[PDB]
């Protein structure tokens, strides 16, 4: 069975930074990429970039080549996303998905984000 | 140790030159130029056109 | 009056070709290296030297 | 007759100046040009067949040319060709052409498509024609004599000189491949494809439908069309299709020599 | 080539120069244009013709 | 910026043939556009029903399954129960970047 | 973009250089020494023509 | 090389030829597929 | 439409030239000197080089043309392995090796240029002396392409 | 001689002639007529083919 | 102050120079330091002390 297990919930006040969480179960890690989605609150969802688990080099969507980076760790079978220099703007909901040929098959659990002063 | 000697200024030709120090062996050195560069000093008058 | 026959060349990517004598008059051969050929829809082999 | 002319096809080549000052691939092209005779006639050869239509059919109003992956039909009445002042077309058959011109130091070609579009192509030549008795003159006289000169004879027969054919090589065509979010997808188009990429190791092999590789980008990738039915003359602007060619036939070149009095 | 340079490969010291001749193949006017030199006396500044 | 339209919602009866459709508003739909649609469970989770068109996803019954109808994307669910009261959302990809939907719900009765 | 002149034929003697020349539209030869006194000269080719140095 | 009796042959029929030709071969161009040469040009031309 | 020839091509000397910046290459005139130093550490003992007690000198041909046109044999007997270097006493004579190798018993071969008729020089190989004499003849080919 | 001109909306035309001496420059060392395939690269300066200010 | 100058004020034409003498109080080598000038022979490139 196919698990994305992401981190949990975490408080954070302007100009710190936070960190991310995607653990990867029961496929082969470096076969299939990663993808990522950002749903604010009240909107729908938006999308940013993937990032090739065989060589490891992103791309990022237009809205979103700034202080966003994107790694990988192929021995812990974990993605990471990294938000930096945080702003009240900037709470969400995120989520981990994967690409399996076109189609977009699994999710997962999301993570909460809050920012406030 | 200090060594002094003098080549002509061709391009292209190897030389060989000895060096004798007493209490050690000869040893023997050679030496190839490839290039020498000449640049003056200029400063402008006027354009035309 | 004489007459000079050229056949269509041999392109070979990612290796190294060779060629044999011959008793025709006036023969020749030639290797070149280095080469990236170019068609009206692109490149014509995967290997880039 | 035509018959040897029963499953060829054009081709495209090298063009080194297109009208503008730059080069390009053009379906119209240039061979060797011979001035072997003393009065002043060209022989010319070319990329293109005239007088022959694409169902194999003689007909003297039509010319065959090679579009992109496929062959077509246009018009005989483009046909044009010119140094300095115009020239004039005495006779045609396949790849050969005979013209009548003055003096100059180029030569050019062209024709018109099936869309209403120009093509032409020029290169560099040295034409003046030799000088026959003790006088210089410039056009035929009423009153005078004969003296011996050499021409050019009217016949389609079967001669001594002949050319061959070969198999055709492949065609690398980039348009095939497209990008889709995180993999490749390859288009067949009725036509068989061979395709290798580097990406996750390596990954090759023939295709007759739709495939897709996954972890992938437009880059690191090739294809090709590797399949043919026809025999093509062996142009040393085309590379060769293996290390011995393959012979499939032989062709003929018509216009042989004569004496005449001149 | 001057006395006043020194460099050191290896833990060697090298000293070149000077240079005993002081011929040179510029005057004292020249004018350039893309590639070319010329020695040429042109006119003052303001003595046109 | 491209949007893709879709209903608010859609009630229908038990046993009936339930047909959802999207269309963005910059041109029509076609095949290379590959159209997406994913169900969000109401516990605040997302899964994937139909993609690339005209794929089902692996385990999803048979009464799933989509296609193409004019100018706009379809998906045409059969044998329609109470348990398919769920969201469902149309997604499609133009140039450089992907198009979300703005979702849809369904009403058994 | 320019073009470039085919190769010539030359055949050797005591202290002297013969040459031959194929041309195809006018073309330029000079020739100069090294040392000190140079001896520039210059001149035009447009026919076929034999030249002794 | 580019002189009177550059090709001989004994009689029309024959099939062996004598040639003293240069010919050398040149680097092709970048991009483009061609077979460049130098060569002396026909002296039976030249003496008509 | 009227400016002549340039400097690259009317210039003495063999000089050439370039204009960005304004330079002059490769100019024949004059000699230049050159100083070195040389560290301690890269000699070595005499006591720890190899010893050479017998010398024999045969030259089997020779022709003064202006590339190296000689060939010359010696024979010795060396007391243990190593490295030795060798070097012309005559100015006449230029010898293009600078190392060779010698064990036991055994012969070398080594080449040289010259522009003399009758040819007497001397070869120095580890602190010892050698005798050579030979005749030469000239060569058949008018003119060359280096100096 | 250098000549203008451009038919009417009543198919009539018109024309129009100045006096004018035209000879291209040369380029190296050598004088040609047309564009080699094979040969060299030396600078030179042209009109840009662009509407802006 | 040479003689490849020439200015024109109110219709007439002026021209001056050169000098007489080449006198000047700059040796070959100079030091510099805010607003100071000194002649000095300082030590070359690479043999500091
Ligand atoms: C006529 O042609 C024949 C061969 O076709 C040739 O042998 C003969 O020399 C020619 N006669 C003249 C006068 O050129």
């Amino acid at each position: 069975q196919i698990q994305l297990v992401q981190s949990g919930r975490e408080v954070k006040n302007p100009g710190e930074t936070v960190k991310i969480s995607c653990k990867a179960s029961g496929y082969t890690f470096t076969e299939y990429p990663m993808l990522w989605v950002k749903q604010a609150p009240g909107k729908g969802f938006r999308w940013m970039g993937l990032i090739y688990t065989n060589t490891g080099e992103p791309t990022y969507a237009e809205e979103f080549k700034g202080r966003f980076v994107f790694s990988l760790e192929i021995s812990a079978s974990t993605a990471y996303l990294q938000i930096n220099n945080l702003t009240n703007e900037d709470t969400a909901t995120y989520f981990c998905v994967r690409d399996y040929f076109i189609s977009l098959d699994y999710w997962g659990q999301g993570t909460t984000l809050t920012v406030s002063s | 140790y200090e060594h002094v000697t003098v080549i002509p200024n061709t391009v292209g030709v190897p030389y060989k030159t000895l060096v004798n120090r007493p209490g050690y062996s000869p040893m023997v050195l050679e030496m190839e130029l490839q290039s020498v560069t000449l640049e003056p000093t200029l400063s402008l008058d006027y354009i035309t056109c | 009056e004489y007459k000079t026959v050229i056949p269509s060349p041999y392109v070979k990517c990612c290796g190294t070709a060779e060629c044999k004598d011959k008793s025709l008059p006036d023969y020749s051969c030639k290797v070149f290296t280095g080469v990236y050929p170019f068609m009206w829809g692109g490149a014509y082999c995967f290997c880039d030297a | 007759n035509f018959n040897v002319y029963k499953a060829t096809r054009p081709y495209l080549a090298h063009c080194p100046d297109c009208g503008e000052g730059h080069s390009c691939h053009s379906p119209i092209a240039l061979e060797r040009i011979r001035n072997e005779a003393t009065d002043g006639t060209l022989k010319i050869q070319v990329s293109l067949q005239i007088g022959i239509k694409t169902d194999d059919s003689h007909d003297w109003t039509k010319l065959r040319y090679m579009d992109s992956h496929t062959p077509a039909d246009a018009e005989r009445a483009g046909l044009l060709v010119r140094t300095s002042a115009p020239c004039t077309i005495t006779g045609t058959m396949g790849h050969f052409i005979l013209a009548r011109c003055p003096k100059g130091e180029t030569l050019t070609v062209g024709f018109t498509d099936s869309r209403k579009i120009s093509h032409t192509c020029t290169h560099p030549f040295h034409h003046e024609p030799p000088v026959i008795g003790r006088e210089r003159f410039h056009s035929r006289p009423q009153h005078g004599k004969e003296l011996p000169c050499s021409t050019y004879v009217q016949s389609t027969a079967a001669t001594a000189e002949e050319i061959e054919v070969h198999m055709p090589p492949d065609t690398p065509d980039r348009t095939l491949m497209t990008q889709q979010s995180g993999n490749v997808k390859i288009t067949v188009n009725g036509q068989t494809v061979r395709y290798k990429c580097n990406c996750g190791g390596s990954n090759e092999g023939l295709t007759t439908t739709d495939k897709v590789i996954n972890n992938c980008k437009i880059d690191q990738c090739h294809a090709a069309v590797t399949n043919h039915k026809n025999w093509q003359y062996n142009s040393p602007l085309v590379p060769r299709n293996a290390e011995l060619g393959d012979r499939k036939g032989k062709i003929h070149i018509p216009f042989p020599l004569a004496n005449v009095t001149c | 080539a001057n006395g006043d340079h020194a460099v050191t490969v290896k833990d060697a010291k090298f000293v070149v120069g000077p240079m005993s001749s002081a011929w040179t193949p510029f005057d004292n006017k020249i004018v350039v244009y893309k590639g070319d030199v010329y020695n040429m006396d042109y006119p003052p500044f303001g003595a046109g013709r | 910026q491209a949007v893709v339209t879709q209903e608010s919602a859609l009630t229908t009866s038990p046993g009936e043939t339930v047909t959802l459709t999207c269309r963005s508003n910059i041109g029509a739909v076609t095949s290379s556009n590959c159209a997406n649609w994913v169900q969000e469970k109401p516990d605040h989770f997302f899964t994937g029903l139909i993609g690339d068109t005209n794929n089902r996803r692996s385990g999803v019954p048979a009464r799933f399954s989509g296609s193409l109808i004019g100018d706009k994307a379809a998906l045409t669910i059969t044998g329609a129960q109470t348990e398919d009261e769920a969201i469902y959302f149309c997604a499609l990809w133009y140039n450089n970047l992907w198009v979300f939907g703005g979702g849809t719900k369904l009403t058994v009765l | 973009r320019v073009p470039k002149a085919r190769n010539p034929t030359v055949t050797y003697g005591k202290n002297q250089v013969t040459m031959l020349l194929y041309p195809d539209h006018p073309t330029l030869l000079s020739y100069r020494n090294m040392g000190q006194e140079p001896n520039y000269h210059e001149e035009w080719v447009t026919h076929k023509k034999e030249v002794t140095l | 090389p580019g002189q009177f009796g550059d090709i001989q042959s004994r009689t029309p029929e024959s099939k062996d030829v004598y040639a003293n030709t240069q010919l050398v071969l040149q680097r092709p161009a970048a991009g483009t597929v061609h077979v460049p040469y130098s060569q002396a040009p026909s002296g039976f031309k030249y003496w008509l | 439409k009227e400016r002549g020839a340039s400097l690259q091509h009317t210039a003495p000397f063999g000089c050439q030239i370039a204009t960005n910046p304004v330079r002059a290459v490769n100019c024949a005139v004059g000699n230049i000197p050159i100083s070195i130093d040389i560290p301690d550490a890269a000699f070595t003992r005499v006591v720890d080089a190899p010893s050479v007690t017998d010398m024999s000198c045969e030259v089997p041909a020779c022709t003064h043309s202006s590339d190296f046109g000689g060939v010359a044999i010696i024979k010795y007997t060396a007391s243990k392995k190593g490295k030795c270097a060798v070097h012309s006493m005559t100015n006449a004579v230029t010898i293009r090796e600078a190392d060779v190798e010698v064990e036991g018993n055994s012969q070398l071969q080594i080449s040289f240029s010259t522009a003399l008729a009758s040819a007497e020089f001397r070869v120095q190989v580890c602190s010892t002396q050698v005798h050579c004499a030979a005749a030469c003849h000239p060569p058949k080919d008018h003119i060359v392409n280096y100096p």
